[PDB]
DNA sequence: CTCTCTCGCTGACCTCTCGATG
RNA sequence: AUCGAGAGG
DNA sequence: TCAGCGAGAGAG
């Protein structure tokens, strides 16, 4: 069902499309109650249920209820390996640089421009 | 990270390739196999 | 067909088709339902489709055109 | 010769020639006395935690003790906690007395006890202080022109490193950084241009003058202090914050401060006799004249003054041992507490503030438990046998913290020096990874107080040889010449002949009798413990010694010990020393013995005032060591028998009358034998297993803890749904097994026994905080626990109150309310709480004892290389025979002699044959009930059989009931020593085969058993010392179908304990490409592994009887794709 | 799910690299948040726009720009870029290489009745390998109707369950495969034969190609599932499809050890022996004369024998005639198959003669008619070496008796040129190498002494007269024969030791005159030990290098096939002489 | 135009046991 | 799961 | 550590 592997940079609108959920602030799973946080690292809506055809409030549990999201909770119910597939996104504040393009032997993020890597790397960090 | 820069597609064509997907390789008992897919191309 | 396939080998023509041919011959007997042209002398159907390639019952032609003949 | 108790029972016949002027020194002293220094007090304060104290040390220190230990090693070892004592530091600001924290003691064999488990701290041979010359010999420029370098390397600070460059300019290093040139340092220590050129200058050859310093500086880019300071600053911190405070405080504590800089004793010594200097004492910091000297002995080398220093040279390698790292550690954790205390003194109080109340105990103990625990060098103890222990305790590593790495060790620092002779083993060595970086310890090697290895010789004066013996070191011997110890001399003293065979400046030739200044002690010098139990070693390869030596400690104690019949002659000392035995401490009298407790009255002449006078020891039973095997004792002395000091009054593991013995004795031909000995296979006779002679019990141990979650709680009961009334048979009232109850595989315990094992219940423990709550059987059984212990321990004290009762009523008071007292505390010690984890209520511990007998598939080896692999069990009627009618136990093939030139395992066979021959002879002569004379007589004559021998047994002085326990004690055959390079000859063998009546060339004829008819040529039969192995084909057995899987790759799990599955990894892949098998390639990387759907699909195809594959995705692309997706790049399969 | 929590035995959780990483770059940039909304002064700002740029360098790739973070202990977390890379990696350890199931593992013992073709497994393995075919087998013969009856049933380990997985192997191969794999003989197919005990049972000549031993060895084994992985397995992977080198064109089934010794026992004649000078009327009589006792193995005698060759069209054409032989050979000739000439045994066999026999018969006949010769030798020579009783002993290892003269004269030579060098006559670096020469002559002289002692040992009694022939010494006929000994070793145990070098290569001026049946003194011991360090510690320290090699070689070249059955291009090379036979 | 010389960056089979730390 | 230590082919 | 290689400054 397929026959070539292509790869090429991603943009921004291709990783929003990816995404399931918005940005995650909250950081963990709650350690006292072991249901994640709403809008975390591990999240029930943004990635999916924790447990099979099951709302994370409960008040859904039948197969008769597939295909609908929580109003209290924003859940939809599926099947849990969903939870392998998922992406999510984080909106950074400002600009950032990526090491690889930065950082090689042949250097690319300062090749198309004139300057060597000693004054780019300078001006990268502030200086 | 040249792969990328680049823009590249890959076809699948050595021993190696099909291992890592898992088909069968265009060797031995599987090279009529692939006989079979250029003649469908 | 028994210790050494030598024989089959210089019938059909090489050693990878040997394979296909034999193991087309015998899901036909194993799932499909059919009889052996040999005795069947207690042995496995990949065994006694070695055996009818060894005498000479099977090969690709034969089995294409009884193919043909049952559609 | 006077013997001793032990030794008049079972007296071995020695082989040897050369005297002995120096006896065998106790093997575990280099532990011992090394802790020793750490904990005793130093008035002179310079060894352990007095000097640490005065170093650090507003507050005033007086003094420390040591307080009493809550349990003793045994109570530990149960309960799991550590053997420690509290420490007492007394304080000046008002008097006060403080409490510091626990020191983990060592036991009486050299071991620690940390967490109920027994470690051992190896020692550390590392580079020592000083400075040290080198040039790299090449390669370093194309130019093919050596370079010359030096360093100087103290025990705590900074490096300094001085050298060379291809234009001849010197520069200097600190802390392996960037280069800098030389002259600027001397910039740094207030020198001018004229004064430099004073100092290096006074002219200007070319080929015994140079004029580097001068083109140094030239190059140098500076010409004033500031300057140098400001570069130094620069080069050292990037950043450049310029100071003139900031740049004088750098080089003022980089290396001129006493709390930043230590060069030690043992650095001042080595550093001031390199510089050809006279005193050896100095300070710890360097100075302008240090650098300048070392400077100037640079030049001269380069000049051709001098000569290079070898780094692998043992006079430059110095010894570390555990009571200095310890003292180190504390040291460590010292330095904290004074940086609190100096915060805590300036906020600002008096009158009410005490000196407990500035003083933290956390970071010490923190300290002291890291370091007994976690470090590299602190390691679990091994415990296979008693050789085990002795090889382990006397190790040496190169590796640690400030040690080596095994990846960069070259090739130079694995190799034998010339110095290794008589300190290290040049053959005990791992095979692995680590062959050259672990050691063994010599026989007679010793340490001198600055830490380096020394050996004993015999001094020689005016060509006589006394008995006056002095310890020389690597450097102190290279300036004398030495001979051999196989020299022969006469009854005055004199070398016999006019050249002598002697060593001198790493060489050896041979020498007047004039010129010689010193001679060996022994010819068992330069061996190591392990390799001195090889019999006929000097027939050997060196491969197969190191082989043998290092399989001769993975043998495996058996029901029933049995002594060799051919020995060197340690045996005695490895078993006395290692520990595992009972040794009197007083003599005296036998007073009662059973199975598990001797009793014995102290005689009159060794008795303190107001003193009882018994001894009491008691014996350990069945209990498992770190291997899982057996540890038991058994007594060997009599009702009313007569006992001297340091006598054997119990045996240990693989011990036999005091003697070491880790094997058995077999009978052997050399012979092929139908293909059942092909490449190595050994084939074993019947009566071999119907007699239990290589049975071994293994100990296992199991842990039930019941939780203490909030969300349900769990106990212990009967009660258990879905289960068979039969299933709760085994199980009490209160749901734990009883014991004595015999379990197989698939058993409820405590609710468990993992599948394939089987064994009995020998021990149930119970273990229980200070909380709430107890059970019927915990009732039942935790309190029969202690009263038990109660009831020992009165029984123990109860012979001691009626001797002292006895002797009274013939005061009362006073020695019932001690006794009572005596009791009460006991009581008090053994109904103390335990400290458990958080969470946890109560442990239940389980312990089964289980049988292994030899099958095919088992590993046995002998001692001189040569191993093999059980492949058959032979009816017995179908084993060679002797006319006799007597067959053998072993088959072994003579094609693996020739080729593995280990010849001594031939000579031994033939020597046991003798000592065989000799046991019959009397065996006879008891069964005819012959008399005593007789017995005296052929006994006689064979212990006076030898070429002039040095044993001289005389039994004209022995009483008949000895001679008879003697003869009784020899008729399995007579022990026969032989020393490592002073033993028997071939011609000895064959007097001692003829006073057997056997014949000279040890081969006989054989029938065979399954026909009758004889083979065509004699045979080599004769008797030998085997041993089995731990590694046992019940361990190594496991299959697999289906089971579970991981968790993110969707892969079969790994290991046996988890039932796991077998790798198939790249090569394996190459191998079935190359066979061209495309189909089982592709069933093995989808449908047996990662395919979800494929999985379920094939199992139920082969279910229903069809044998197709539908083959799918394997998870772990899907896992990369995501991943490599996560880092920004967008890749994907094309589907169009 | 693929960066998961695990819980624990105790109340706290054991966490990843990752989830501490996109912590850090949360935080921060919820910290850069705060300092745009409450309109900070630039100086503060541009400090934290460095610390963000910090963090995400470490999610990505850590220690690129080396500022590495840590976590609970002193070591370095694993970033994203880690999981993709290196040995560890997805590539190296889960996409190219992985556990399977259906799969086994054991210790190695041997079994010398086995055919070539076949092996012994323990039934215990065997029981829990075939599991689902039992079942299957189960369910279909009514005996059980849930998938949980026949599962109670296997566990309870029944009678009647002997018999189905005797049914289900019958013709059913299996794969076996030794740890280090250097080439594709390194996994073979066999034929299971259930036997009782843990250990696995392996055909003796099937050793050399695994490079195998039965000292602590352990194998592996697994099962094919489908029907056309059991054809690649039979057609392809079996034993005896692999009897000729892929990398040349040698066999590579010999026999060894045993069956050279036994053979070459046979084949030997000796003088004056029980039976010499009969006239017999074929094999079977000398068998009947050898087994009665009456006749030696060794004796010369006539034989009547009779031979088949192939003409022009291929067919076999006998000749009868009388030989002289003697009896083993005539024995022996009763497993030659018909087509091959009687002088390919009228001679004393070793290694290489038989391996000759062996090619020449797949030379001539063809494939089935070698397995069973090959078969067949292997039990005639396991059968006839054990009836020898060849042993060794200490009086095998013969001294010659002009050794001492040879070593007085070498020390009185080395003494005299000293003479030359107190009194100023040669180069104080040139006696060094006179001396080597010397020594190294009179090595030479006591190495041929002993051999020339050793090999021809008979002073024997022929009706009166004495004469001389070929020794029967233990240690000589291993050596001769080929089977484990060299010439090179017997100068260890019985002649000199020789010369040894220092550890930097330079060679000590004065050797080891004494061999190891006379043993070693300290010194000598001492200098001996160099030499074998350095070869233990060369062979452990450059596996990695050959490794190494064979991974780049292998990567470099893993995408060529023939593709093509004829190129038509004229191009060539000229091949000259190595024979020129052996080149083209 | 063209040899020297620093200075980083990447690389070096399978199986088993123990404890301490998450 | 990671780290450290040891062992076998 | 050690071996190997390319990128980058030098002094002509
Ligand atoms: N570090 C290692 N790396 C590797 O990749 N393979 C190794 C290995 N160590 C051992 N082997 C394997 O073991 C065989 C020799 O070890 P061994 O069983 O003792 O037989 P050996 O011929 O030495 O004769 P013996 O000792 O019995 O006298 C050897 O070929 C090899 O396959
Ligand atoms: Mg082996
Ligand atoms: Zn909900």
């Amino acid at each position: 069902e397929f026959d070539a592997i292509k790869i090429a940079l991603a943009s921004p609108d291709m990783i929003r499309s990816w995404s399931f959920g918005e940005v995650k602030k909250p950081e963990t799973i709650n350690y006292r109650t072991f249901k994640p946080e709403r809008d975390g690292l591990f999240c029930a809506r943004i990635f999916g249920p924790v447990k099979d055809y099951e709302c994370l409030c409960g008040k859904y549990k039948r197969l008769k209820h597939r295909g609908v999201i929580c109003e209290k909770c924003g859940v939809e119910v599926t099947q849990t390996k969903v939870r392998r597939e998922r992406m999510g996104h984080i909106e950074l504040a400002s600009p950032t640089a990526h090491i690889w393009f930065l950082k090689s032997l042949p250097s690319r993020i300062g090749l198309l421009l004139d300057m060597p890597l000693r004054d780019i790397e300078r001006v990268l960090y502030f200086e | 990270t040249e792969a990328a820069v680049a823009g590249k597609r890959d076809e699948l064509r050595g021993l190696k390739e099909n291992v890592i997907v898992g088909r069968l390789i265009p060797a031995g008992t599987g090279y009529a196999y692939h006989q079979d897919r250029m003649r469908r191309r | 067909a028994r210790v050494t396939v030598q024989d089959a080998v210089e019938k059909i023509g090489n050693r990878f088709d040997l394979v296909l041919v034999a193991a087309r011959r015998a899901r036909q007997m194993q799932v499909g339902g059919k009889d052996p042209l040999v005795p069947e002398e207690n042995d496995k159907t990949t065994v006694i489709a070695l055996r009818e390639i060894e005498e000479g019952l099977i090969n690709n032609q034969i089995l294409d055109v009884r193919e043909r003949q049952e559609q | 010769m006077v013997y001793s108790y032990t030794e008049k029972k079972r007296i071995r016949k020695d082989f040897g020639k050369r005297p002995q002027v120096l006896d065998v020194p106790y093997l575990l002293s280099i532990q011992l006395d090394s802790f020793q220094k750490f904990i005793e007090q130093d008035p002179e304060g310079q060894y352990g935690l007095e000097a640490a104290f005065r170093s650090v040390f507003e507050l005033q220190y007086v003094s420390y003790r040591l307080g009493e230990p809550v349990f003793d090693v045994q109570e530990c070892q149960i309960r799991g906690v550590t053997y420690s004592a509290p420490l007492r530091v007394k304080l000046r600001l008002k008097e006060q007395e403080v409490y510091m924290g626990e020191i983990p003691l060592m036991t009486d064999n050299g071991t620690f006890v940390i967490n109920g488990t027994e470690r051992v701290i190896v020692s550390q041979l590392h580079r020592s202080p000083g400075v040290f010359f080198d040039s790299d010999k090449g390669k370093t420029h194309s130019s093919g022109k050596v370079l010359y370098n030096a360093r100087i390397i103290p025990y705590r600070g900074s490096w300094l490193d001085f050298e060379f460059d291809p234009k001849d300019n010197l520069f200097v290093r600190i802390d392996r950084r960037r280069k800098l040139p030389a002259t600027i340092i001397l910039r740094a220590l207030n020198y001018t241009t004229e004064q430099i050129l004073d100092l290096f200058f006074e002219f200007t050859n070319d080929l015994d003058h140079g004029p580097y310093i001068s083109e140094t500086l030239r190059v140098d880019p500076t010409n004033d202090r500031l300057s140098a300071l400001v570069e130094i600053y620069r080069m050292m911190r990037p950043g450049e914050p310029p100071t003139r405070e900031a740049a004088e405080s750098l080089f003022e504590n980089l290396f001129f401060s006493e709390d930043r800089y230590d060069l030690s004793a043992v650095g001042r010594m080595k550093f001031n006799r390199s510089l050809l200097r006279e005193e050896i004492e100095g300070s710890g910091i360097l100075s302008k004249d240090d650098i300048i000297d070392v400077m100037k002995k640079l030049i001269d080398i380069r000049n051709g003054k001098g000569e290079v220093d070898d780094i692998d040279h043992l006079g430059n390698r110095r010894i570390r041992s555990v009571g200095e790292m310890a003292e180190n550690q504390f040291r460590v954790g010292l330095v904290r507490v004074e940086r609190a205390v100096k915060e805590r003194l300036s906020l600002g109080d008096l009158d009410t503030l005490m000196p407990q109340d500035m003083i933290n105990a956390k970071p010490i103990s923190a300290a002291v438990k890291e370091f007994f625990g976690s470090s590299q060098l602190s390691q679990f103890m091994d415990q296979n046998n008693p050789l085990s222990e002795i090889t382990h305790k006397r190790r040496i590593s190169a590796l640690g913290p400030g040690g080596l790495t095994r990846e960069r060790a070259g090739f130079e620092v694995r190799d034998v020096h010339p110095t290794h002779y008589g300190r290290v083993c040049p053959i005990e060595t791992p095979e692995g990874p680590n062959i050259g970086l672990i050691n063994s310890l010599s026989v007679y090697a010793q340490t001198n107080e600055y830490g380096f290895l020394e050996t004993p010789y015999r001094k020689v004066t005016d060509g006589v040889v006394t008995d006056e013996i002095h310890y020389l070191s690597a450097i102190e011997e290279g300036n004398y010449v030495i001979a051999q110890a196989n020299s022969n001399l006469d009854e005055e003293g004199h070398f016999v002949e006019d050249l002598v065979t002697c060593r001198s400046k790493g060489e050896s030739s041979l020498f007047s009798r004039d010129q010689v200044d010193y001679m060996d002690v022994s010819t068992q010098q330069v061996v190591s413990v392990g390799a001195s139990l090889i019999p006929f070693l000097e027939h050997d390869d060196a491969n197969r010694a190191l082989m043998g030596a290092n399989m001769q400690r993975q043998a495996v104690p058996t029901l029933r010990a049995d002594k060799p019949l051919v020995g060197t002659g340690m045996e005695r000392a490895v078993a006395v020393d290692s520990g595992v035995t009972a040794v009197a401490k007083r003599g005296g009298v036998v007073q009662y013995v059973d199975a598990s407790r001797i009793v014995i009255k102290v005689n009159e002449d060794e008795m303190y005032p107001g003193e009882a006078g018994i001894d009491i020891y008691n014996l350990t039973k069945y209990t498992r060591s770190n291997q899982n095997t057996c540890i038991n004792q058994m007594p060997c002395v009599s009702l009313g028998e007569p006992v001297e000091r340091g006598d054997v009054l119990a045996d240990g593991p693989s011990t036999d009358l005091g003697e070491l013995a880790l094997g058995q004795n077999m009978r052997v031909a050399f012979m092929p034998w139908n293909g059942y000995n092909f490449e190595d296979s050994i084939l074993v006779s019947e009566r071999v297993v119907q007699e239990d002679r290589f049975t071994t019990i293994h100990i296992q141990e199991l842990a039930c803890v019941s939780r203490d979650t909030k969300l349900g709680p769990e106990e212990i009961t009967a009660d258990i749904p879905n289960v068979g009334e039969a299933a709760l048979s085994k199980l009490d009232e209160s749901g734990i097994v009883y014991i004595g109850a015999e379990v197989t595989g698939g058993d409820i315990l405590v609710g468990r026994v993992p599948n394939g094992v089987s064994g009995t219940v020998i021990d149930v423990q119970v273990f229980t905080r200070d909380g709430v709550e107890k059970d019927k059987r915990a009732l039942e059984i935790e309190e029969m626990q202690l009263k038990q212990a109660k009831k020992d321990l009165s029984e123990e004290l109860q012979i001691l109150e009626a001797g002292l009762f006895s002797r009274i009523r013939a005061q009362y008071d006073e020695l019932k309310h001690e006794f009572e007292k005596k009791l009460e505390a006991k009581r008090r010690k053994i109904t103390q709480g335990d400290d458990l984890a958080p969470g946890v209520l109560k442990i239940v511990k389980v312990y089964l004892a289980v049988k292994r007998r030899i099958q095919p598939g088992d590993k046995m080896a002998g001692r001189h290389g040569n191993k093999g692999v059980i492949s058959k069990i032979n009816p017995i009627e179908d084993m060679p025979y002797d006319e006799n009618g007597t067959p053998v136990d072993i088959v072994l093939n003579p094609l693996g002699v020739p080729s593995r030139m280990n010849i001594g395992q031939i000579l031994e066979t033939h020597l046991g044959m003798a000592a065989k021959g000799i046991g019959d002879k009397i065996n006879a002569m008891l069964k005819q009930q012959q008399e005593v004379a007789k017995l005296r007589e052929f006994i006689q004559r064979a212990y006076d059989l030898g070429a002039d021998v040095r044993q001289k047994v005389d039994l004209s002085t022995f009483s008949d009931e000895e001679v008879m326990r003697l003869a009784e004690n020899l008729r399995k055959g007579m022990p026969i020593a032989t020393p490592v390079f002073d033993g028997a000859k071939e011609a000895e063998i064959k007097e001692l085969l003829k006073l057997g009546d056997l014949p000279t060339s040890g081969q006989i004829r054989l029938y065979d058993g399954r026909t009758g008819e004889q083979f065509e040529r004699p045979v080599t039969v004769g008797y030998m010392y085997m041993l089995k192995l731990n590694h046992l084909v019940d361990d190594k057995m496991h299959a697999r179908s289906t089971g579970s899987y991981s968790l993110v790759t969707q892969q079969p799990l790994g290991g046996k304990a988890q039932f796991g599955g077998q790798r198939f990894g790249e090569m394996e892949v190459w191998a079935l490409e190359a066979y061209g098998a495309a189909y089982t390639l592709q069933e093995m990387l989808t449908v047996k592994s990662d395919d979800v759907n494929g999985r379920t699909k094939m199992y139920k195809n082969i279910v229903d009887g069809n044998h197709q594959m539908e083959p799918g995705m394997p998870e772990s692309f899907n896992v990369l794709l995501k991943e490599i997706r996560s880092l920004g790049i967008n890749i994907e399969l094309e589907d169009e | 799910d693929l960066r998961p929590l695990v819980p624990l035995d105790g109340g706290r959780f054991a966490t990843s690299d990752l989830n501490d990483l996109y912590r850090r770059v949360i935080n921060r940039n919820n910290r850069l948040k705060r300092l745009l909304d409450l309109a900070a002064p630039d100086i503060i700002v541009r400090n934290e726009k460095r610390m963000l740029q910090e963090a995400v360098d470490a999610l990505l790739d850590n220690g690129r720009r080396g500022r590495a973070i840590t976590g609970s202990n002193k070591r370095p977390l694993k970033s994203l870029a880690d999981m993709i890379k290196g040995k560890q990696g997805r590539f190296r350890q889960n996409l190219l290489g992985k556990r399977v199931d259906y799969s086994g593992r054991s210790v190695i013992t041997v079994g010398p009745y086995l055919r070539l073709h076949q092996c012994g497994l323990p039934k215990k393995m065997a029981l829990e390998l075939f599991k689902p075919f039992i079942y299957g087998k189960l369910e279909l013969r009514g005996l059980a109707t849930t998938i949980k009856a026949a599962k109670k049933m296997v566990e309870r380990e029944e009678a009647v369950v002997w018999d189905i997985l005797d049914e289900v192997i019958r013709e059913h191969p299996v794969l076996l495969n030794r740890a280090p794999t250097l080439h594709r003989l390194g996994i073979q197919a066999f034929e299971p034969v259930l036997i009782e005990g843990k250990a696995i049972q392996l055909h003796p000549l099937v050793c050399a190609a695994y490079n195998a031993d039965f000292d602590g060895d352990q194998m592996a084994v697994h099962v094919p599932l489908t029907l056309e992985a059991q054809l690649e397995a039979r057609a392809l992977m079996m034993s005896t499809n692999n009897i000729l080198s892929p990398a040349n064109g040698e066999p590579i089934i010999v026999p060894s050890q045993d069956v050279v010794l036994g053979l070459y026992y046979m084949t030997r004649d000796c003088v004056n022996a029980k039976g010499e000078g009969m006239v017999l009327t074929g094999p079977k009589e000398a068998e009947r004369l050898y087994r009665s006792g009456l006749a030696s193995l060794h004796a010369r005698v006539k034989v009547r024998i009779t031979e088949y060759e192939k003409d022009a069209n291929g067919e076999l054409v006998a000749k009868t005639s009388l030989k002289d032989t003697t009896v083993g050979r005539a024995i022996l000739w009763m497993i030659v198959p018909k087509g091959l000439p009687y002088s390919i045994v009228n001679q004393a066999l070793g290694k290489k003669a038989i391996s000759k026999m062996l090619n020449t018969c797949y030379r001539i006949l063809g494939l089935k008619p070698t397995v069973i010769f090959a078969d067949q030798i292997m039990y005639t020579g396991f059968a006839y070496a054990a009836r020898s009783g060849a042993s060794v002993g200490i009086d095998d290892m013969v001294i010659p008796e002009k050794k001492h003269e040879i070593i007085s004269e070498a020390e009185a030579e080395v003494a005299e040129i000293q003479e030359q060098f107190q009194s100023g006559l040669v180069t104080a670096g040139e006696r060094y190498n006179k001396v080597i020469d010397i020594w190294a002559a009179a090595n030479d002289r006591v190495s041929k002494a002993m051999m020339d002692n050793l090999q021809t040992e008979t002073v024997i009694n022929r009706d009166g007269q004495e004469e001389k022939q070929v020794s029967f010494n233990s240690i000589y006929m291993m050596a001769d024969s080929g089977a484990r000994g060299s010439a090179a070793q017997i100068r260890q145990l019985a002649g000199m030791r020789g010369l040894m070098a220092k550890p930097d290569g330079s060679i000590i001026e004065t050797p080891i005159t004494a061999n190891f049946r006379e043993g070693l003194n300290v010194l000598q011991y001492f200098i001996s030990t160099h030499g074998a360090r350095k070869g233990l510690a060369d062979t452990a320290l450059k596996t990695a290098n050959s490794g190494y090699l064979t991974r780049r070689l292998v990567d470099v070249a893993q995408d060529l096939v023939v593709t093509e059955d004829d190129c038509g291009t004229h191009e060539g090379i000229m091949m000259t002489p190595e024979p020129l036979r052996d080149r083209v």
